[PDB]
RNA sequence: AUGAGGUGGCAAGAAAUGGGCUACAUUUUCUACCCCAGAAACGAUAGCCCUUAUGAAUAAGGGUCGAAGGUGGAUUUAGC
């Protein structure tokens, strides 16, 4: 492989010439991906790891470790709403914001009234 | 019942490239290369020569000042990361013989080399 | 000390491939332009500044390239690879008919180098259901959920998706919420019996 | 009535806000849950591009010395003359 | 090379609230929040009042870029309003015109 | 009496080019803008981003080719791709013209991550609007 | 003299899957001068005509936005400085549109503006039913 | 250090004056509508208490208080 790459420059440093066209110069421009994807659909990259909208929405399943009717259930139901709303940031962020409120209650397990 | 044309896929680069079989080269007209003033156009094979060469030593420059100041231009403002704009990183990292080694073929020099062997 | 040659004015001939000599974008190069229009506020007893030192000619938009020859050359060029319309495809009744769906999306496109905005993430869509509901019930049921998203007098439901910041996640996300409303409108309660 | 306020606990239930009821001051989770805050926001955190880099750049290119400043050259020569004279 | 101390303790100011833009907002809805404990509440208060100083987005000010003047700047240009004239003066900026309507 | 980008009327010794000649009330009706970009129409942002970098654009490159300009430039942002106008002498080589030309893009290329390209057309002595 | 013997011509595969219908492309475009506005849309419908598709114009009305500022630096009330940023619009539709037809035009169109211009495009694409409902 | 950094308060009124707002009425006040009606025979954007808005820590709203005020000192301002 390795001497395969070499012989790949050497024939590139071969290949490559001054252009003359500025359709050239914009072929170049593409090839390195400098110019813009048309059709801008301003979303070409940041994929968010091909996350899933349920993923994003649906937060039930990182909700387990509480029962259905207390006010840390509340909070926690009125906290999955605003991110679901939220479509700035992604899953990472939000199960980042679920576990800091587990350690935070967790921590402050002292109460439970 | 109902009747539909097939997707097709194209590279990014075809399109140009049908763009530019378009059209023919342009007549009485030095390379796009260089500039279109009169006075800046170059006028011999030798001083075209020694002009290019001139740009191309500028660019060498820049290169030079990149790898040399790299922190500078460390902001990735664009949006798209490009390591082809990205400064270069040709720098020995600490004493460790075996990622020194796995190293050496990524610092492409033969001091490091015979630092290894030793 | 040095000097420079004279422009190309004289040099290009009335014959000419003005799409070649000018293929792409660019600026207006009086040097290489023949054509002696000038533009400026002429003084009194004057005339506009010529077309050499205008650089407001540059300041302005250029539209040299792309004449209407050249528009004419790739047209023509790329009319092999544009494809055709569904000629079955004839009325606006008639592609509802065929696909009673609509959905659009939008997105600005703007100077700088960057390129994302989260406007682009923004979608809605459209449905009669005139044909679609093929029940009273279920209908009933859905218009009496639905608050605001619907409009009788050209009766179409219409609801947006802006919940996510993907184009497609809020794509599919629309779906699956249309389908689950389906679903859960399909049934009813003991509590929506009794009204 | 009982049948609209079951309801709006479908709808809640379908498009993802709560079904069950809730004030304001809980409502203020929600929106602020929703709407990202200012210490964050783009529109804070860039407020301009660093002056530390405009000006280490532009010292370290004069000392290349290819971009003659007019300002620093006056600044320096008239830093000359005064520690000329005293 | 910022233009001034003040603009120093702005960007500061500015650095803090963005790192700490998080624990704030979030201990912050803890605190507002009402049907929760308001022993709770109390303890979210006594820990933004230990947070530290300049780590909140109220103290930092939308001063000017160029002069640093406070007053006299647009959110959206975020420069001062005589930077702005001079700049509309000699042309530098684009599609504004004078409203002489 | 108001004094914004206009010359003092002089005993007619001073050349005056167009757009310094002409008043900052004549940038619509008797002037282009400078620049030309999308931030400063509605729905669009970083307006003021724009503005800094090509306020420092511009003093970078009047810097970088000091004593050849005549004139203010001409900026055009197609989008991603930027595009520079000058105007300049013919007094130094052009060896440090085009030099000086692949310097200057490359570096704004590596700054601003972004597409650049720059022209500049000659002129033996800078064209005069009027002697006021 | 010199005409090329062989146009290089791009590669092309109709892939298996259809082609997405797009019912109206209505593109709105936003700059500072009408008459590179009307250059522009004649532009545009020129190439729509070329290509062989439908097309209508109409012109939405002209929005400004003005706002007053001190016109001296220290103390002066009375005396102000007013400016104003004028967008004019003008609006395209095409109607029965083809994907890969869009995917050209839009191309096209897209390499081909001028600057100190903004362009919104809003896509009607009409599908049919799913199949879980 | 007359430079820089971090805690605090400072920013009140025996008083005179200036610009604006409110009303001193029945062309007024309240009620639904913004103009075919019915009642009253007014006036708090000050003070006390409370709620809410954001903030880590002034503003709008509610109850009470329900006066000065009775249409202007020469003189003076703006308007085709
Ligand atoms: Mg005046
Ligand atoms: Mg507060």
């Amino acid at each position: 492989s390795l001497w395969d790459v070499e012989f790949a420059k050497q024939l590139a440093t071969v290949n490559e010439q001054p252009l003359q066209n500025g359709f050239e110069e914009l072929i170049q421009w593409t090839k390195e991906g400098k110019l813009w994807e048309f059709p801008i659909n301003n979303e070409a990259g940041f994929d968010d790891d091909g996350s899933e909208f349920h993923e994003h929405i649906f937060l039930e399943k990182h909700l387990e470790s509480f029962p259905k009717q207390g006010p840390i259930r509340h909070f926690m139901e009125l906290v999955t709403c605003g991110l679901s709303k939220n479509p700035y940031l992604s899953v990472k962020q939000k199960v980042e914001h679920i576990e800091w409120f587990r350690n935070y209650f967790n921590e402050k397990k002292d109460i439970l009234k | 019942e109902v009747v539909i044309p097939k997707k097709k896929t194209w590279d990014k680069v075809a399109v140009l490239q049908a763009l530019a079989s378009t059209v023919n080269r342009d007549t009485t007209a030095v390379p796009y290369v260089f500039q279109d003033d009169p006075y800046l156009m170059p006028a011999s094979s030798l001083e075209s020569r020694s002009f290019l060469l001139a740009k191309k030593s500028g660019e060498n420059v820049a290169k030079f000042i990149i790898n040399s100041y790299p922190k500078y231009f460390q902001k990735d403002i664009a949006e798209p990361h490009i390591p082809c704009l990205m400064p270069e990183y040709f720098e020995p990292q600490i004493k460790d013989i075996s990622e020194a080694a796995l190293k050496e073929r990524i610092e492409l020099r033969k001091v490091k080399a015979s630092v290894d062997m030793f | 000390r040095r000097k420079a040659l004279p422009p190309r004015t004289e040099k290009m001939a009335v014959d000419q491939d003005w799409p070649s000599v000018y293929p792409v974008a660019a600026p207006f190069k009086p040097s290489a332009v023949p054509l002696p229009v000038r533009m400026g506020y002429p003084v009194k007893k004057g005339v506009p500044m010529a077309k050499e030192g205008n650089l407001e000619l540059l300041k302005i938009p250029n539209f040299l390239h792309l004449t209407p020859v050249a528009i004419k050359k790739h047209c023509e060029a790329l009319k092999d690879f544009c494809t055709e319309w569904p000629a079955a495809l004839d009325s606006d009744e008639k592609c509802e008919k065929h696909f009673p769906i609509e959905i659009d999306s939008t997105d600005y496109v703007s100077s700088g180098p960057s390129v994302r905005n989260p406007r682009a993430r923004v979608v809605v869509l459209r449905v009669k259901l005139s044909s679609l509901n093929l029940d009273d019930h279920a209908k009933k049921k859905l218009i009496k959920l639905v608050g605001e998203r619907y409009c009788k007098t050209t009766d179409v439901l219409t609801i947006k998706t802006d919940r996510c910041p993907l184009r497609r996640q809020n794509y599919d996300y629309a779906v699956y919420l249309l389908t689950v409303l389906y679903h859960e409108s399909w049934n009813t309660e003991e509590w929506e019996k009794s009204k | 009535s009982e049948y609209a306020f079951r309801m709006s606990r479908l709808s809640a239930r379908l498009f993802g806000e709560v079904t069950r009821p809730t004030n304001s001051k809980s409502m203020k989770v929600v929106k602020l849950f929703s709407e990202l805050p200012l210490a964050k926001k783009k529109e804070t955190y860039d407020w301009y591009p660093n002056h530390h880099t405009y000006a280490e750049l532009m010292q370290t290119l004069r000392f290349l010395g290819l971009y003659r400043d007019e300002h620093q050259d006056f600044m320096d020569e008239q830093k000359r003359l005064k520690k000329l004279r005293g | 090379h910022y233009v001034d101390w003040r603009m120093w303790r702005d960007v500061k100011r500015r650095k803090m609230a963005y790192e700490y833009a998080d624990e704030r907002l979030r201990i912050n809805s803890l605190r507002k929040n009402t049907i929760l404990p308001k022993i709770l509440q109390d303890v979210a208060d006594e820990e933004i009042a230990a947070l530290p100083r300049d780590s909140c987005p109220v103290r930092i000010r939308n001063r000017c870029v160029m002069t640093s003047r406070p007053r006299g700047v647009k959110r959206r240009w975020r420069l001062s309003r005589i930077v702005f004239r001079h700049l509309a003066d000699h042309g530098q900026l684009s599609g504004i015109q004078r409203a002489t309507w | 009496k108001n004094r914004a980008a206009r010359v003092r009327v002089s005993k007619g010794d001073k050349p005056v080019t167009y757009e310094e000649a002409h008043a900052p009330h004549y940038i619509a009706h008797r002037k282009g803008w400078l620049s030309l970009h999308t931030g400063n129409l509605d729905g669009e942002d970083h307006a003021a981003e724009r503005t800094v970098e090509d306020v420092f654009l511009r003093k970078f490159m009047w810097g970088t080719f000091p004593g050849c300009l005549a004139d203010q430039l001409v900026l055009k942002r197609r989008g991603n791709q930027l595009e520079i106008c000058a105007v300049v002498l013919r007094q130094l080589s052009p060896h440090k013209y085009y030099f000086l030309v692949g310097y200057s893009e490359t570096l704004l290329s590596y700054f601003y991550k972004c597409p650049v390209r720059l022209h500049l057309q000659t002129v033996p002595s800078k064209v005069v609007y009027k002697y006021l | 003299v010199d005409v090329p013997k062989d146009l290089t011509k791009p590669v092309v595969t109709i892939s298996d899957e259809p082609d997405i219908l797009y019912k109206r492309l209505s593109v709105l475009v936003k700059g500072h001068d009408k008459a590179v506005l009307d250059s522009y849309e004649y532009f545009a419908v020129l190439a729509a005509k070329e290509l062989g598709i439908s097309i209508k114009v109409h012109e939405p009305p002209r929005k400004i936005e003005r706002f007053t500022l001190l016109q001296s630096v220290h103390i002066y009330k009375k005396h102000r400085v007013q400016y104003e940023m004028r967008t004019l619009y003008r609006c395209l539709e095409l109607e029965h549109l083809t994907g890969s037809t869009a995917d050209v035009y839009l191309e096209y169109i897209q390499r081909n503006l001028p600057e100190g211009v903004a362009m919104e495009v809003t896509k009607t694409q009409l599908e049919q039913l799913p199949e879980h409902i």
